[PDB]
């Protein structure tokens, strides 16, 4: 539809309801989980396509699935009911409405319209995402090193503090 | 530490401020914050005692999330200009939330609470980076964006971390915590100047810094924690007591000592921008701050409090020397008043 | 906030009302901060202790706002003179007062009467001689 | 502040410019008090090191009483040029914006008439 | 900025992606290009307390080219009318609307 | 997108109230503390790609690079924490009291 | 002084160890004939053989090394310690405080030659060892709880830091027999002493120390018979295989900072001073002041050492 | 009026008003909840301290 974004928005700030009710550490675990997908998608809308799977690709199964993986093996204490969580998130599912409402009757609006894609080039190639990206090797050159640092160090802060 | 970690570690603690300081270029301003919060967090839990786990976990969310918030602070303005930088166009809020996530970081005002207990359960010397090497990198963002920011909340976090931090002092006895607690204060002195004229913040840091690194070479030179502890200084190292006296005036403003400067132009230049308000309040609970500071110098030096009888034993046993740096930052601190035209 | 603001347009000593429910406001809207980082650090046992809490503190900063109000009004109204910080220093006088009785503590009446009353005698001052507080920088 | 002037040398210590400003007279009381700052320094630290207090390190109170002196010549001259360039910078603009910076004509107190409290 | 070791070395790894304006890549000159210009080449030169009131044309332009939002108000306010209108059937879909009209190349 | 932004915007303010009102494990803050980098990463990229700015999207990604490093140091720090307790609640930290 | 200079530069303990190179104490009763075999092995070994800390071993440590004033030396006296028992003034707990302080010195030192020269250690009794004299002082009149508290939190506090014997010798005599050793031997205060008091020092060892670190280190338990025979007992020591205790972890770059520690003495008894207030321990200021402004002023003390000319240091006017 | 009266008001007081003053500031759990929580009341208050002084 029109609104291929804003559902998803709405989808994306749910997942985000729900790691806010803090519930169990790998319930929620799935919960972002959900919002990254819904968080691939969106940019893919917006023809991200390198951007958008990147992030299906490094924080969806990289970073989270390392999370729960801990949790497992601490923090999954598994010991309030997160179905109590279920019920209060239901409550924010349509209390987020009531906060947009309000802005709906004030209302853009009606859905969304062309409030994406703003401007692409009928016409012409090389128009694509990771080409940018692909600025770390030429006139970006300084945030891809410092990345190095932060990955090439993290071994060793991590060693350090796991020792 | 295999020396080589030491190194890295090191070297990251030292390009996280030093990247955060020359660069324009928001977004490389925020990761060398972002680098300087994960170098600090390994030389934290060195001594990997129970206390420093709860201090670095405390210090690193803490850090994290004002790190997160003024990440958002780059990427709304992202939308609002699509410069990657703070300008004079900015919306209001934007620059507040910057406020805000750097006063976390910082630790001004009623976001104080953390710097006291990572101050508690750190070493007294990853205590010196914690507390001034890593002041550095967030004042340099806040003194970039000064044009910008607002007087009002600026002066509010100022007010409130002098009081926060005098009252604080007062109650403790714990070393540590009192000069963590003095370092909020003193930092909130250097954001109140901060949008009239930055150039004072940066001389009512230095100050700090030449006052507090010798204060806490000091403390760890007989490595105490506690003021008794420090009080039975007259028997383990009788010279430093003279000095450490002054100093910690000095850390207070009292007139002759170098200390008066940073507290003197600070309340020339609010007075000159007219906030005579303001200034008046803080200088007199400022004075809160000097009844603290000498009742360690009571302990400390004017009155001479009981020692064990091992002391004599490591009177004995030749006193490892302060390093050359106490002197030189000693003198230079405790008096160059005398030549305080040329500081300003 | 124009509503605030209304408090100073009016002349003092006159429209008391306006100004009673004014600082009534003001200080319950600090006791409610108030009682919030009251119980946010230094919880409370039960949310109903909590809730006393705050319903005490807002309380009674709602009265020495109400008392401060309607004694600086009154006292400018019987004494027929509207500018002067001695108005503002017997409300604030009062204002401690309230303080004082909530806490049952005749002493705390002594430095509340005589703190207060002076910091308000000194807004009076203060907005008679157009002090700036918190103001742009200018240099 | 000065800073954001034009010419403005990034990350210079003191300008060229500032070799039209005089040199600081080496025995400048300022940098004589840096040497005695300097000396404190030194006995101070043998003092802290508990050796004899003037006796010893003969060399190091050299090293302090003629590094300080030599950082001072160094700095004052910069601060004496920033704040030679303070003057260049405000007197210009004195000038360059002369109707908000008139001339004012003082009434010879004849003129004048300030009131006379009486002390009785 | 606090410590410009960069203009000093003469290196520029931080400044030449600042604004939108700055080289693409491939080109490709993003939304706006024209502004930022025209808002970034009058302000140098003249500081920002004065690139703030004076140079208020090129940022209300700027701050329009990119948010794009003074349009969605005209366009949204032209979408509510026709629909006012197409309800009591005051205005009809547009041959437009109502397709072909000889869709062009 | 103005409509989206503003959703994004709200997670991360709702991820905001998560990270700033913890409650017994702390697994969970540091997972609703990646939250948030998930948001700033989708908003950085939306804005990015409907900006056409390619010079900017090193960008969306150095955030994740960072946010993974600064969560793998969080996480030692969880796992340093249930060595020393084995409980992992934010409720045993208070030595420093 | 020995820094990560010379760490990084060569200089690690890793490559100065060798079989012969570990921390051996022997531990027995007040008189268990223990100095020979100590001396006896460490001339098998080659091993330094630290004799058992003393009141002035600090100030034989230190500077001259001539003995110390007993005041100097903190007024403890083991003498005054027997004839006078459970006094007023406490001579007893600040001989023990004292003794603490003279073994972690000792145990520092020894720890400093053992990787630095590499040579092994002979010590005698050690600072783990030394909680059975105070133990058997509890149990009697001699000391009171606290005084007890005190001692094992300054032993909780510095103790820990440093590594475990490698192995303990146990030269063990029964309570009698002791008794007559005592009476032999000439001073007058070593007799006298109470039967019970010994019954209660052997006791704590055997029903404490020797458990406990049994398994921290190699304890090798012996009879006086075994004993007054150096060369069986050496003969086992090259016999027992150093393998269970916490020295397995010790590597280099661990090492270096253990040396660090023991390279400055100011801080292996830092703790020892801690200002916790107890009457026997304090000083007082007045006395410690005068204590202090008179043990300062001994020659070759006023200043650090090398720079004092009294005792013929030159070349101060350039040090 | 000399001793008590004029020692109780003027040097006494201002000694009890601060010594009671840090009692309460500094009376802490140093459970993080606690100290957050008040994080997230000073978010609220400088939002609308920016908000109603728009
Ligand atoms: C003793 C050692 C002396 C070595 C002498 C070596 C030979 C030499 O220098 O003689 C020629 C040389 C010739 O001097 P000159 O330039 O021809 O003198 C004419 C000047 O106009 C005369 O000088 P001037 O007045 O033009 O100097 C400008 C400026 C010069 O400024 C200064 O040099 C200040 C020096 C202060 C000492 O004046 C001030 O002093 C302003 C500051 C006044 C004090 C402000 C601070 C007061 C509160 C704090 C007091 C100090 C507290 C210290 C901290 C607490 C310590 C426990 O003499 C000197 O320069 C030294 C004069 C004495 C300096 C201070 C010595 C102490
Ligand atoms: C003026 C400014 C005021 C600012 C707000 C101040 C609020 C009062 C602060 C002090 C409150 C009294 C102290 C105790 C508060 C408390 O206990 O709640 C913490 C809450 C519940 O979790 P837990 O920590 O387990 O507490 C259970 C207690 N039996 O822990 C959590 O709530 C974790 C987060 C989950 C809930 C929020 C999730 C985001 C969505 C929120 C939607 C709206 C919720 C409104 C409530
Ligand atoms: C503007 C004026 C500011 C105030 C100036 C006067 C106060 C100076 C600061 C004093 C602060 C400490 C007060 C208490 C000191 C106690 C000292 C003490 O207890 O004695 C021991 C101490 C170290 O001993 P040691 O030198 O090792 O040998 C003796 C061993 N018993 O013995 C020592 O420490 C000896 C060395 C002490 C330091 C000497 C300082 C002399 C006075 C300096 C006056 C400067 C006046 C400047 C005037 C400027 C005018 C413009
Ligand atoms: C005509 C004379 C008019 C005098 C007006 C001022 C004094 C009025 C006193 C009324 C009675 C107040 C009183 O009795 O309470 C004293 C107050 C609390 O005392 P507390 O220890 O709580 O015990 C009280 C038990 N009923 O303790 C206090 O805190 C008293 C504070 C007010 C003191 C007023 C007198 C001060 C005199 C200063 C003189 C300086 C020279
Ligand atoms: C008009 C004349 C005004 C005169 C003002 C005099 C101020 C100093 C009077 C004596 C204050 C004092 O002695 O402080 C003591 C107080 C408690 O600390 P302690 O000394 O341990 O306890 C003794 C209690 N008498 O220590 C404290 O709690 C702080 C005491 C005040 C220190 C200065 C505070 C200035 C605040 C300005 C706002
Ligand atoms: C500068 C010089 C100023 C000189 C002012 C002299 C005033 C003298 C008044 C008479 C003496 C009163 C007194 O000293 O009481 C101290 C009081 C004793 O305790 P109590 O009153 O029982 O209540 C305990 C509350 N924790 O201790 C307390 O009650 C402390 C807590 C109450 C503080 C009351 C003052 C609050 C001021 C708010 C000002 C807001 C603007
Ligand atoms: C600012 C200068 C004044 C500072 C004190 C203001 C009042 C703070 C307060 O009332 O907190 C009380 C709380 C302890 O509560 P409790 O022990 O119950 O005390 C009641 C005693 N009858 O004590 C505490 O919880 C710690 C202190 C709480 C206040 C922290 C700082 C509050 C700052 C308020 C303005 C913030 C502006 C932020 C702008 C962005
Ligand atoms: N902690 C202590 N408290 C009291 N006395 C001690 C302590 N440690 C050692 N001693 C004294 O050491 C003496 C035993 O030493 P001894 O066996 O004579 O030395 P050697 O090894 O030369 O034979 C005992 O008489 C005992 O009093």
């Amino acid at each position: 539809m029109n609104n291929y974004i804003f559902v998803l928005s709405s989808l994306f700030l749910v997942g985000c309801l729900g790691l806010a009710l803090k519930p169990s550490p790998i319930y929620g675990g799935l919960g972002l989980i959900v919002s990254g997908f819904v968080g691939c998608l969106m940019v893919l809308g917006f023809g991200g396509s390198f951007l958008g799977l990147m992030v299906f690709l490094i924080y969806l199964g990289g970073m989270l699935v390392v999370f729960g993986y801990t949790t497992a093996m601490a923090t999954e204490e598994y010991p309030g009911s997160n179905w109590l969580i279920l019920g209060f998130l239901v409550l924010g599912v349509i209390m987020e409405v009531f906060l947009i409402c309000v802005l709906n009757y004030y209302d853009l609006g009606d859905g969304l319209g062309d409030w994406l894609m703003y401007e692409v080039d009928d016409v012409g190639v090389m128009l694509e995402g990771g080409i940018g990206v692909a600025a770390m090797y030429s006139c970006a050159t300084w945030m891809m090193v410092v990345a190095g640092w932060s990955l090439f160090a993290g071994i060793f802060i991590i060693i350090e503090i796991t020792r | 530490m295999n020396p080589i970690t030491l190194a890295i570690i090191y070297f990251t603690i030292f390009l996280g401020p030093v990247i955060t300081m020359s660069s324009t270029n928001l977004m490389l301003m925020w990761v060398g914050l972002e680098f300087s919060l994960l170098a600090i967090i390994p030389m934290l839990i060195n001594k990997k005692n129970p206390r420093s786990t709860e201090a670095a976990t405390k210090y690193f969310v803490t850090q994290a999330t004002a790190s997160m918030i003024i990440l958002l602070a780059i990427v709304l303005n992202y939308k609002q200009l699509g410069t990657w930088m703070f300008q004079q166009q900015t919306n209001g809020l934007i620059l507040n939330m910057t406020l805000m996530a750097l006063s976390m970081k910082l630790g001004l005002a009623p976001f104080h609470f953390w710097l006291p207990e990572v101050t508690q359960g750190i070493p007294l010397h990853m205590g010196l980076i914690l507390l001034t090497w890593q002041k550095i990198a967030p004042l340099s963002i806040l003194i970039q964006i000064y044009p910008l920011l607002n007087s009002t909340i600026i002066l509010m976090l100022a007010i409130t971390s002098i009081f926060m931090g005098a009252w604080g002092g007062l109650n403790q006895t714990q070393m540590r915590k009192i000069m963590a607690y003095s370092s909020i204060a003193h930092m909130g002195w250097m954001l109140a100047i901060l949008p009239y004229n930055p150039s004072l913040t940066l001389l009512n840091l230095m100050i700090y810094i030449i006052l507090t690194a010798p204060m806490f070479m000091a403390l760890m030179l007989n490595n105490s924690m506690t003021i008794n502890s420090i009080s039975l200084l007259w028997n383990k190292t009788p010279a430093m007591l003279t000095m450490i006296s002054l100093m910690l005036l000095s850390l207070g403003g009292l007139p002759p000592l170098t200390g008066f400067l940073p507290k003197w132009i600070i309340i020339t230049e609010l007075m000159k921008n007219n906030c005579l308000i303001m200034a008046t309040l803080m200088a007199m609970m400022a004075l809160l701050n000097l009844f603290f500071y000498t009742r360690l110098i009571y302990s400390t030096s004017l009155t001479m409090f009981p020692t064990n009888n091992n002391s004599k034993m490591m009177t004995h046993q030749t006193k490892t020397k302060p390093n050359l740096m106490f002197s030189t930052l000693a003198i230079m601190s405790t008096m160059t008043l005398p030549l305080a035209p040329q500081l300003i | 906030k124009r509503f605030f603001e209304s408090y100073h347009e009016v002349p003092d000593g006159t429209q008391c009302h306006r100004k009673t429910y004014i600082t009534t406001a003001l200080g319950g809207i600090c006791g409610i901060i108030g009682s919030a980082y009251s119980v946010s650090l230094n919880p409370a046992d039960s949310t109903l202790e909590a809730v006393a809490r705050v319903g005490r503190y807002t309380f009674t900063a709602a009265a020495i706002g109400a008392m401060f109000g309607l004694t600086t009004c009154v006292s400018a109204q019987v004494r027929e003179k509207p500018d002067d910080p001695l108005n503002y220093f017997i409300g604030g006088c009062a204002g401690g007062l309230t303080l004082g009785a909530r806490t049952h503590s005749y002493g705390t009446a002594a430095m509340g009467c005589v703190y207060m009353g002076t910091a308000a005698a000194l807004f009076k001052i203060g907005k008679l001689e157009g002090w700036e507080l918190f103001p742009t920088p200018k240099v | 502040m000065m800073n954001g002037r034009p010419g403005h040398e990034p990350l210079k210590f003191l300008p060229d410019e500032a070799r039209s400003l005089p040199p600081p007279k080496l025995n400048d009381p300022r940098l004589v008090y840096m040497g005695l700052l300097g000396y404190c320094t030194g006995l101070m630290d043998n003092m802290l090191r508990m050796r004899p207090v003037m006796r010893a390190g003969l060399h190091r109170q050299l090293l302090f009483v003629t590094s300080f002196v030599f950082a001072g010549y160094f700095y004052l001259k910069r601060q004496n040029y920033l704040y030679a360039v303070k003057d260049h910078d405000m007197f210009g603009y004195i000038k360059l914006h002369p109707e908000d910076f008139p001339e004012k004509e003082k009434k010879t107190y004849a003129e004048i008439l300030e009131p006379f409290h009486p002390v009785r | 900025p606090f410590l410009d070791i960069q203009k000093k070395l003469g290196i520029s790894l931080d400044r030449h992606f600042m604004f939108l304006s700055a080289e693409q890549p491939y080109k490709n000159a993003a939304r706006c290009h024209a502004f930022e210009k025209e808002w970034i080449e009058c302000a140098h030169g003249i500081g920002g307390t004065r690139a703030k009131k004076e140079c208020k044309i090129e940022f209300d332009d700027f701050e329009e080219c990119l948010l794009r939002y003074k349009t969605m108000r005209r366009m949204h306010d032209i979408k509510k009318q026709r629909e006012k209108l197409m309800k009591e059937g005051k205005y009809t879909p547009p041959p437009h609307h109502s397709g072909r009209e000889e869709p062009r190349p | 997108m103005p409509s989206t932004f503003f959703n994004l915007t709200m997670a991360f303010s709702l991820s905001l109230l998560g990270t700033l009102m913890f409650r017994s494990h702390l697994m969970s803050t540091l997972l609703c503390l990646e939250g948030m980098v998930l948001s700033l990463f989708i908003m950085t990229s939306v804005t990015s790609l409907n900006s056409n700015s390619m010079s900017s999207m090193p960008i969306p990604i150095t955030i994740l690079v960072f946010a993974a490093c600064e969560a793998a140091v969080g996480l030692a720090l969880l796992v340093k924490v249930s060595n020393t307790y084995g409980t992992d609640y934010v409720q045993n930290l208070n030595l420093l009291q | 002084r020995y820094g990560l200079l010379a760490a990084i530069l060569g200089d690690k303990t890793t490559k100065k160890l060798h079989e012969y190179s570990r921390v051996i104490t022997v531990d027995g009763n007040i008189c268990s004939g223990k100095n020979k075999l100590a001396k006896e092995i460490a001339q098998q070994l080659g091993m330094k053989h630290y004799p058992e800390a003393g009141i002035q071993y600090s100030s034989t440590t230190t500077g001259d090394g001539r003995p110390l004033d007993i005041e100097f030396s903190g007024s403890c006296s083991l003498e005054k310690f027997y004839d006078d028992p459970k006094s007023n003034d406490g001579n007893s707990y600040r001989l023990q405080s004292w003794l603490y302080a003279s073994r972690l010195l000792q145990y520092a030192d020894a720890l400093e030659h053992l990787l630095s020269t590499g040579q092994g250690v002979v010590l005698e009794r050690s600072i783990y060892s030394d909680f059975v004299f105070l133990e058997a002082m509890y149990n009697q009149g001699y000391i009171r709880k606290q005084c007890v508290d005190h001692y094992n939190e300054i032993k909780r506090l510095t103790l820990p830091e440093y590594l475990p014997p490698h192995a303990v010798i146990y030269i063990d005599v029964p309570v009698p027999e002791v008794q007559s050793r005592i009476q032999k031997k000439g001073d007058p205060h070593e007799m006298k002493v109470t039967s019970a008091y010994l019954q209660d020092i052997e006791n704590a060892y055997k029903k404490t120390f020797l458990p406990k670190m049994s398994e921290m280190c190699e304890v090798l338990v012996y009879d006086s018979w075994e004993a007054e025979d150096p060369t069986k007992v050496v003969e086992d020591i090259e016999y027992l295989k150093y393998n269970k205790g916490p020295w397995l972890k010790q590597d280099d770059w661990t090492f270096h900072y253990l040396r660090m520690l023991v390279q400055d003495k100011t801080e292996v008894l830092n703790y020892t001073t801690i200002p916790v207030y107890l009457p026997e321990i304090t000083i007082g200021a007045h006395q410690g002041s005068r204590i202090y402004n008179s043990f300062r002023e001994l020659p070759g003390r006023k200043y650090a050492p090398g720079y004092n000319a009294e005792v013929g240091d030159k070349w101060i006017w350039l040090k | 009026l000399d001793l008590i009266w004029l020692e109780k008001t003027i040097p006494k007081s201002t000694s009890t008003l601060h010594t009671n003053m840090t009692t309460l500031t500094t009376n802490q759990k140093g459970l993080i909840k606690l100290y957050f929580m008040s994080f997230l009341i000073n978010i609220i208050l400088i939002i609308i301290l920016y908000s109603i002084n728009l």
